[PDB]
């Protein structure tokens, strides 16, 4: 309802360069406010899209759901293009906490049913199961643009 | 001081930037003091602490492309408890 | 450039930068004011190998491109225990237990 895209029917041509070593997968908040989710991007590549003036974009990791930053932050909005020159949309691993990397190595090397046998205190057992979910980081986002 | 030391529990002594030590909220607290020990940190783990402080403190702030910061599965489980403890 | 390393004696790491065309004899420059050891008491070292004071750490093999923040590259430091120079000596960190089966 609040992050979401405008229809603006302005066409925006964008290049999505995936600056990271993750399989990017770009996610479009549709004029609900849902997030759709379009094909990947593999590590080194790069993508023309056609997109809008208005519409909002995020990256995540496409087999973990991690958080990835495009342009320094979190969200992206093709702007006006000047010349029809594109607008450069740079996908960057962001600065992950040593807590959260941790996490996401531990996440890779076991699975799911297994986290309970792992020998850690049960707090972060909790952190193991509350994987990254682009949902919960709408709710997040949505809820710091109150605070303003 | 411009530096500090961080003794892991098994004797090591690392000494990193007084700056680069303050990225963890619980070694800033334990120093506001030169020295701080881990009787649970042993040095495998906190040598990774260290370059971790270091590579937080060079890619923050900067457009330059941010590597992965790695870490081996040996390693992980310690690293992790280690992370919690030091709010980092 | 900056280069990024680990200065180590026994059970002593220094963790530290430097330019690359920085000399082996003003890292020990650095050691002075951490360690507080003048450079004429101290021996820097690449592996086995004893470096020259007025080589760049870049003709010392400390690159950025092998100097990373994240995995810093290895420098070893022998001081001079009354008039003759201690071995080379860099006690290992420990090693990490084994990987549960879970892994
Ligand atoms: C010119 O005025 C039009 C008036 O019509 C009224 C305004 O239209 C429109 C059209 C749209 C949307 C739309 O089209 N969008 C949403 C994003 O903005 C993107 C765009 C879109 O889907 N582009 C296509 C071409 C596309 C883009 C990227 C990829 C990717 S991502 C990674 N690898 C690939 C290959 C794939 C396909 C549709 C609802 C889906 O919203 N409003």
């Amino acid at each position: 309802p609040v992050l979401r895209s405008v229809n603006s029917r302005e066409p925006s041509q964008v290049i999505f360069c995936n600056r990271s070593p993750r399989v990017v997968l770009p996610v479009w908040l549709n004029f609900d406010g849902e997030p759709q989710p379009y094909p990947t991007l593999p590590p080194g590549t790069g993508r023309r899209i056609h997109s809008y003036r208005g519409h909002l974009w995020l990256f995540r990791d496409a087999g973990t759901h991690d958080g990835l930053l495009v342009n320094q932050t979190e969200l992206f909005v093709p702007s006006l293009n000047v010349d029809g020159q594109p607008i450069f949309a740079n996908i960057t691993l962001p600065v992950y906490t040593l807590k959260e990397r941790c996490l996401q190595v531990v996440r890779s090397l076991v699975k799911p049913e297994n986290y309970r046998r792992l020998d850690i205190v049960r707090s972060l057992y909790e952190d193991l199961e509350d994987h990254p979910n682009v949902q919960k980081d709408l709710e997040r986002l949505t809820q710091e643009r109150i605070a303003h | 001081m411009m530096y500090v030391k961080l003794i892991s529990s098994d004797g090591h002594e690392f000494i990193v930037k007084r700056e680069h030590a303050l990225t963890s909220g619980t070694i800033k607290a334990m120093l506001s003091t030169n020295e701080v020990n881990f009787r649970e940190i042993p040095s495998h783990v906190l040598s990774k602490v260290c370059m971790y402080f270091t590579y937080k403190v060079r890619y923050t702030n900067s457009s330059t492309e941010i590597p992965e910061f790695p870490i081996a599965p040996e390693i992980a489980l310690e690293l992790l408890m280690a992370a919690n403890f030091l709010d980092c | 450039m900056d280069v990024f390393l680990m200065i180590r004696r026994h059970k002593t790491t220094i963790f530290t930068d430097a330019k690359e065309s920085s000399t082996v004899f003003e890292l020990k420059r650095i050691v002075e004011g951490i360690l507080k050891r003048p450079p004429d008491e101290q021996r820097l070292y690449k592996d086995d190998q004893l470096l020259d004071d007025g080589k760049t750490l870049g003709e010392c093999g400390f690159t950025s491109q092998t100097a990373r923040p994240q995995a810093p590259a290895t420098v070893g430091l022998a001081f001079r225990a009354d008039d003759t120079f201690e071995a080379l000596c860099i006690e290992p960190f420990s090693s990490p237990p084994e990987l549960p089966d879970v892994m």
